[PDB]
């Protein structure tokens, strides 16, 4: 493995698919009007995220869809349109192209075009996402980036079961089309305690999970377990203190969080797996430098897969690892 | 006898393809002649005198609208239009059809269905001029109508979106238990997009009280329907996905009536989708931005005349009646013109809202830029236009 | 006589919805019963002995491999696997009736189609295991086949995406004058996918010599066909399009045969679409990663038994011959295996190259990168696995 | 107009889309493979770009396909499969988003993933692209940054007719899959000499179109004139020297000539009428601030479309006109 994963009631150890159950139970249980649909859910998903549900809630409610991405997510705007909570999903998050119109020009644009006479904001599009071993092209890819250039939708990326639950149920109650990436590599491999009823973890809003003053380090997703792995290498090998920080949401992003954190150490370096030109570490940086040009005393790192497709053979020379980070980071400090 | 999971057929132990029937199409469903006389009196709807004079009044209210709007367009005083000439009888035949608040989703090319339902004069007016009054707030190009009142969803440009969309909403409203059905409109040339495909295989497997409604005019902008398709067009296909299909001639108003009619009753009791196929003719030009003879029904068959025809023969209108309504049908567009006109537009402020339901602080940032840029370097802005 | 350019069809003047046929489908074509015997002798290609031998082998040699590498992928050995297991006639039935330089597109359940082609046990297994023989250059996830020689498009994961392509493809060569056909193979539930209904609509009214081969087998990984459509199947879908279409039982390599043969002679003299749905189970699970029995043939209905039985009432194959077989394909399968195991993988330098036809500098330079970054950290790596 | 728009063998004044009809006919001359398709092309386009080339080169050569973007794009691919030269037309750049999963997932990945065993490197899309004055939110959109993050792909927009012809041509010719951006409102209004014969301009390759020794401003497409004037504001308000230079590819795109140029001025304002957030200004300043932190005077400036949908009404406000753009540099040389 190339990462190690490390006040609200009751809680129960829970992995990734089983917060992300738990979260589409509560939804169901407290929304009548929600109903959850895609590829192959009806018998509990192809990573068991909706087992039970079909179960517990009906046929009518959790069901599958024919396979058809651009009308799973055109079935998903049609739903929230009339009110009624439709949590669509897209197998994996490389198959999402195909809904990439429905997304870009419908759902993102619907509420602005109407004057606010019509909205989709309850729609919710969740899918795997991220890298997982040998998911090739088509089964690792790490999409955020397209949609972080489309004002009207948000995205979301959660880094454990806890934050994934409390995310997901934001995103569900939030008024605005939202697409929630579910790391797939996490679906198993994360386990802690997570509430057993709902709570919520505010959209657009990083946390900071470890203090540090000589650097901060900003990923999402799996990558937040290799950037805090890097923080521990950096501070045994360097005596170097990193501020770690996982920005949650993709769009509208916590820019002030970003911001207040380089103002304090003076360097940043971002991480993710997704290919270096055009990913969205190139907007983190970009306004970082903006907003903290008097206050930064080396380059902006960032790094990241690199700009080709996503390969079988060679995933591990293809990803953005804990010993890339931190060579990087080491090169930056001694900038 | 076959076990296949796929399908529910019988062996047969000769090779024979299947061959479309396409010279001999599914036939097209007429109630009146060109001469407004209704051919099977079996098939007459009887409808009262008001009504029928409304989709009447509708068609040619409407028809005085896109003349005036055609030409406010070629004079630059509005960005865009596009008429609805020669499918009049499509639009008012079908919203007669339907109940109240049944959901409407649209293209572009149905304002007779809002016409028939009430939208004022002044807000189609409104939204062609993006001014103060549209509650789209001047953001789409012009025909880009909706009305959350009037249950019609704002057209978009992207063709055949709505597709998909309509099954949903119907979906939704099965669960509902509304005793309501949704209709989704589109053009022959949209019914080649993807989401086409999508709309129509989602509607049966998923059991959606929806009717899909075809308007086949003959052309997609220069295409014509033998570069569009090889079957026998739009209703051709409703078959194959298990969806119970008709074709009407567009040009009757009672044929796109009780066709329309009897898929409602049946969508809503049965939960299950129709599709209309109502064949047209585009008589105008595909927009303001097109030259129709580049690339290619008004005195002969037009659905207008029809009706006028019908109407003589109940003895429901005459010259006289004609005469006076031509006549407060151009009062009434006028004064909705004028006062459109004189209309401010929005506050560009309104450019920054409904992107997000709540107004993100970094979206916010850049209202307050050009708050800041507007005071500084305001007179190169065309501000005296602009509310506030 | 309507008049309409959209359709050419009659009036009729009484209100009829056209019903689909989904009880009743289009009929399954047979040649041979399940016990291999003919049943209408007109029907009956009469392959001679060695091509029947080759269609019987290359099954049970895909067979044999596909059991190995479904246990390879079980250990770990390999990471992924999809095996073919019911579907080997509508494989080995199709290929042998093209031509061999009739171009191939897939979807991932074709392999015996690159058997038949004499694709080397040697290439199949270096791909799924990415090693240094792979021409695709270890870059895709396993059974993503493809070899230019033998004219098979490269495997990709997206579903249906091929279907358009293929018939680019195939007005390409019409253009050529190519006397070639190209053929399309997809699954029932990739057929729900917009570019199905983007390709099929493309090949009629661009008039493309092209067969469109779906593999009805009852289940999109969990979904059965109840929930995939409610037309009758895939088949109906087709006269829809304008193309001429047929039902085949999938599990009689003959009858592909036949449809097959017929649809390549016609579709490359007329320039007209064919459609082929052939009718199937899916014996095995959906791919390494399912476990079927979680959602819902073998021993009664399988087409290597039924081909088996065929043999025999010719005098062309006994216990004797089978055992040999068995035994020597057994042999061939484990020696590609044992070699494909020993081979390294690429350099992870072929990680950069062909992403554009020349390598842009800024990507040379992530090139450069990576080298710097293993020579210092190269410990980490699993260097001593990969060339160079 | 928000904008004034201002060695080879004999030429002809050519307005944008007569010189695109040029590069097509030049290109169905030479290469008896090379057809072009889309919707309504047959009869000259809606933009009057194929004029003349179906009764030129014949219907199997200059044709239209149904109403269907993931259709021609994906024929387009199967063409070019076989080797032949397909030039594909997307009516509206709003309007290739449903072939996006065809662009992204296929034609990008089509050499890379069969080790180049097969590819579709003689496809080009063209597409009119940009602001035209009043098209709102789908006859107005910039997409390139959402292909900028597609390796496989490249993306190239030109300023002129001349720059048109040369671009188009290298695009038609290069072995790679090429979208090729047209900027419509300059259809009719840019108009000068071009070159009867073909000719080629080098692809990832920037055009500085006006040394300058104070500051760097970078734009691509019709925001290159809008740059072009803001130089001549800033040299006549400001006594600023600007250096004007012209992207025209997107991806790859020519790091090396926009560094160069930031080493000797120590400033860098970029624009575009794309939205701020994910632009392809945030890849560029980036990557400039990673090479050029030493050099860099000021923080770079990002000049952009607001995070909207392009309006109707309110296009006036908000395109990055010349007076915000000539507002940011003033700002950015008070630094
Ligand atoms: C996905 C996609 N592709 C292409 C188009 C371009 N187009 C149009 C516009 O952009 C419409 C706006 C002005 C409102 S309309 C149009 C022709 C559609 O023809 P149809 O037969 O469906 O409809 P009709 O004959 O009623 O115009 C096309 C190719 C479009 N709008 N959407
Ligand atoms: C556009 C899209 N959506 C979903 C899928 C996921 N999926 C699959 C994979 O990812 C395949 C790779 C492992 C090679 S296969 C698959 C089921 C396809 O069912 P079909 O009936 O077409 O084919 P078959 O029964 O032969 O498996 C789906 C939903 C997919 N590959 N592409
Ligand atoms: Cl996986
Ligand atoms: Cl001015
Ligand atoms: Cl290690
Ligand atoms: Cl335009
Ligand atoms: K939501
Ligand atoms: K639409
Ligand atoms: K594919
Ligand atoms: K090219
Ligand atoms: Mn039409
Ligand atoms: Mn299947």
């Amino acid at each position: 493995a190339h990462f190690t994963f490390q006040e609200y009631g009751q809680t129960q150890k829970m992995n990734l698919f089983q917060s992300v159950t738990s979260a589409l139970d509560n939804s169901l249980a407290k929304d009548p009007t929600a109903v959850i649909f895609g590829e192959d859910v009806a018998f509990g998903g192809v990573f068991r995220c909706t087992v039970g549900l079909r179960d517990k809630y009906g046929k009518d409610r959790v069901f599958n869809t024919p396979l058809c991405e651009q009308g799973i997510v055109g079935f998903g705007i049609g739903i929230a349109v009339t009110g009624a909570t439709a949590i669509a999903e897209i197998q994996f998050a490389d198959y999402i192209f195909p809904a990439f119109d429905q997304i870009v020009n419908e759902a993102a644009k619907y509420r602005y075009r109407s004057g606010d006479l019509f909205n989709c904001g309850s729609l919710t599009i969740r899918s795997p996402w991220g890298c997982v071993g040998h998911g090739a092209l088509y089964h690792s890819q790490s999409p955020e980036a397209f949609f972080a250039h489309c004002p009207g939708i948000k995205v979301v990326i959660p880094r454990s079961p806890f934050q994934a639950k409390g995310l997901l149920l934001s995103c569900i109650e939030d008024k605005n089309p939202c697409i929630f990436f579910e790391p797939k590599i996490l679906y198993r491999a994360a386990a802690e305690e997570v509430p057993i009823e709902p709570y919520n973890i505010p959209l657009s809003q990083a946390e900071v999970i470890q203090e540090g003053s000589d650097v901060t380090l900003v990923a999402w997703g799996t990558q937040v377990h290799v950037i805090r792995e890097v923080a521990s290498m950096a501070k045994e090998k360097l005596g170097v203190s990193c501020e770690v920080i996982d920005l949650r949401t993709i769009i509208p992003w916590d820019v002030d969080t970003i911001c207040k954190s380089v103002i304090k150490t003076g360097r940043l370096l971002i991480s993710h797996e997704a290919p270096l030109t055009g990913g969205f570490a190139s907007e983190i940086s970009s306004t970082v430098q903006e907003e903290c040009f008097l206050n930064l005393e080396a380059p902006i790192s960032r790094v990241c897969g690199y700009d080709t497709p996503f390969p079988h053979i060679f995933e591990p020379f293809y990803i953005p690892d804990k010993w890339k980070c931190y060579d990087a980071l080491r090169k930056m400090i001694n900038y | 006898k076959p076990q296949f999971p796929g399908a529910s057929a019988e062996f047969i132990d000769k090779l024979e393809f299947i061959q479309p029937n396409v010279i001999s199409g599914i036939p097209i469903y007429r109630v009146m002649d060109r001469q407004g006389q209704i051919i099977n009196p079996s098939e007459d709807p009887h409808l009262p005198k008001e009504k029928v004079l409304k989709l009447y009044k509708s068609m040619t209210l409407l028809n005085t609208m896109d003349r005036i709007l055609y030409e406010s367009q070629r004079q630059g005083r509005i960005s865009f239009y596009m008429t609805n000439y020669g499918e009049e009888g499509t639009h008012v035949g079908s919203a007669a059809a339907l109940d109240n608040t049944d959901l409407v989703f649209g293209q572009y090319r149905e304002a007779g269905v809002l016409m028939y339902r009430d939208y004022p004069l002044e807000l189609f007016m409104a939204q062609c001029y993006g001014n103060i009054s549209d509650l789209g707030k001047g953001r789409q190009m012009p025909v880009h109508y909706g009305c959350k009142e009037r249950h019609f969803v704002t057209i978009s440009s992207p063709l055949a979106t709505q597709i998909p969309q309509a099954v949903g909403a119907a979906y939704a409203a099965k669960r509902a238990n509304a005793n309501r059905v949704v209709i989704c409109y589109f053009g022959e040339g949209a019914a080649s997009e993807g989401d086409a495909h999508a709309g129509f295989n989602f509607a049966a497997t998923l059991e959606c009280p929806i009717i899909f409604f075809c308007r086949n005019n003959g052309y997609a902008i220069s295409t014509p329907t033998s570069e569009q398709y090889r079957g026998d067009g739009i209703a051709a296909r409703g078959p194959g996905y298990g969806i119970m299909s008709i074709r009407v001639d567009g040009n009757d108003v009672f044929a796109v009536y009780n066709a329309t009619k009897e898929a409602r009753r049946r969508a809503v009791a049965e939960n299950q989708p129709f599709l209309i196929e109502a064949m047209t003719y585009r008589i105008g030009h595909h927009s303001t931005s097109d030259d129709s003879s580049a690339y290619r029904w008004d005195k002969q068959d037009h659905p207008i005349s029809r009706l006028r025809h019908y109407l003589l023969s109940q003895g429901w209108w005459d010259e006289e009646q004609e005469k006076a309504w031509r006549k407060q049908s151009r009062r009434k567009v006028m004064e909705a013109f004028e006062q459109a006109e004189r209309k401010p537009k929005p506050n560009p402020n309104l450019l920054f809202s409904d992107v997000y339901q709540e107004m993100p602080a970094q979206l916010r940032k850049q209202q307050e830029s050009l708050a800041r840029h507007l005071q500084t370097y305001g007179e190169h802005y065309p501000l005296d236009h602009f509310d506030k």
